[PDB]
This record gives structure tokens, C-alpha cells and sequence, in this order.
């Protein structure tokens, strides 16, 4: 009866961490793509002005 | 000439908003201390959780033996 | 000068990136305590039934 | 012994599954942070260029 008892520990526990860390898994998953919202427009912003500094360089030519 | 002007402007904002960077980093350091205390609490809580596991083990043995009795 | 432009960037790179990191780990560390904290007393509360079921049997 | 058997399922249900999601999670945690630092190099690079924008700018103003 010790056997049934003592071995009852992890199964409840491991599920808990299964219940615990998986929730974190999808939780910290979308965390990555959340940044992707900030990345793309910035990527445009980088693209928006990287070409324009030479355009500024080109405006600098108007000198 | 242009070095003089562009610099002067450069040192000015570099100074003030660099100190700004220092200050914002300082609040970030306060957050760091919070996170570290959170961390050490996490390990100590986990150790208490383990000790709870063995203690409940012991409770189970002192349940079972007296059941036998 | 530009070196401090390098340096202010160096801080800008340092401070913001460590800023980009410190809370993100802290936030994990932020959410961390409660789940431990809950199971800190969750096991404790179920530890009562381990103590609860014990006593009467020993009386018996 | 049925329980001694029916306990075994979960201990392999969980551990393997908990042997599953973990190595992903830090691996997932590793990649995006590897991603994110790259973001700061270029995102800020826009600013320092725009810092050089004013350079040509106050050059575009003086002289």
C-alpha cells in the first residue's frame, strides 16, 4: 500500500507542471510574435529612412 | 565651423539624454532587484514544496501503519 | 564626441537591450511567485487532509 | 496491482510529455531572445542614421 501511495506523488505533480509549464509554453510563444507587431512597422521605418538618408544625401547634393 | 556647431549640439544632447539613459537604467536596476528577490523566493518555495512532498510521505506512512494496527 | 555618440549608443544599446531583457525575465519571475505561492499553500492545504485523516485513525 | 499498473501509464504519460515540451521551451526562449537582440542593432541603427540625418541637416542649414 506504500507502493500505491508514494507513487501517487509525481503523477499529480508532473501533470501540474504539465498544467503549469505548457500554459507558459503557449504563453511565451505568442510573446515572440507580439514583438513581430513592433518589428514589421519598424522594419518599414528602417526601410523608410535608410533609403532617404541617401535621399538626404541626394538632397545634400542640392548643395 | 560645421564641426563646431554640429558637435556643440552633439555634446549637449548626448550629455542630457545619456544621463536620462542612466536614470531609466536605474529604474531597470530596481526591477532587477525585484526580479532577483522574486527568483530567490522561487527557489526557496520550490524547496519548501519538496520538503512538503516528503512530509506528506511521512504522513502517509503514519496513516497506513496505524490502519494496519 | 562620436565616441560618446558611440558611448551614448553604447549605453543606448546596453540600456535599452538590457531594458528589453530585464523585465522580460522579471515578468517571468513576476508571474513565477504566485504559481509557487499557490502551490506553497495548495500542498499545505492538502497537507491538512494528510494530517486530518491521520488523527481519528490514531484515536481509533 | 491494477493501480500499480494503472499508475504506470501517467508516469510515462507525463514524464515523456514533460520530457517533451521542456527542451522546446528554453529552445524557444533561446531563439526569440537571439532574435530580439538583432532587433535592437537595426532598430537603433535607424536612430543613429537619423542622428546623421540632422548632420546633413544642420549641414543642410549652415554652410
Amino acid at each position: 500500500d506504500l507502493k500505491v501511495s508514494s507513487l501517487d506523488a509525481s503523477l499529480r505533480d508532473a501533470t501540474a507542471r504539465i498544467e503549469h509549464l505548457v500554459q507558459d509554453v503557449e504563453g511565451l510563444r505568442v510573446q515572440a510574435q507580439d514583438i513581430d507587431a513592433r518589428r514589421g512597422d519598424a522594419e518599414a521605418a528602417l526601410a523608410r529612412a535608410n533609403q532617404d538618408n541617401a535621399l538626404l544625401g541626394e538632397e545634400a547634393a542640392t548643395l | 565651423e560645421t564641426a563646431t556647431g554640429r558637435a556643440d549640439k552633439l555634446e549637449e544632447m548626448n550629455g542630457q539624454i545619456s544621463a536620462r539613459l542612466a536614470d531609466s537604467s536605474a529604474q531597470q536596476k530596481a526591477v532587477e532587484r525585484r526580479a532577483g528577490d522574486l527568483n530567490v523566493a522561487l527557489e526557496r518555495a520550490l524547496d519548501r514544496i519538496r520538503a512538503l512532498e516528503e512530509e506528506a510521505d511521512g504522513l502517509r506512512q503514519r496513516h497506513a501503519g496505524v490502519d494496519t494496527a
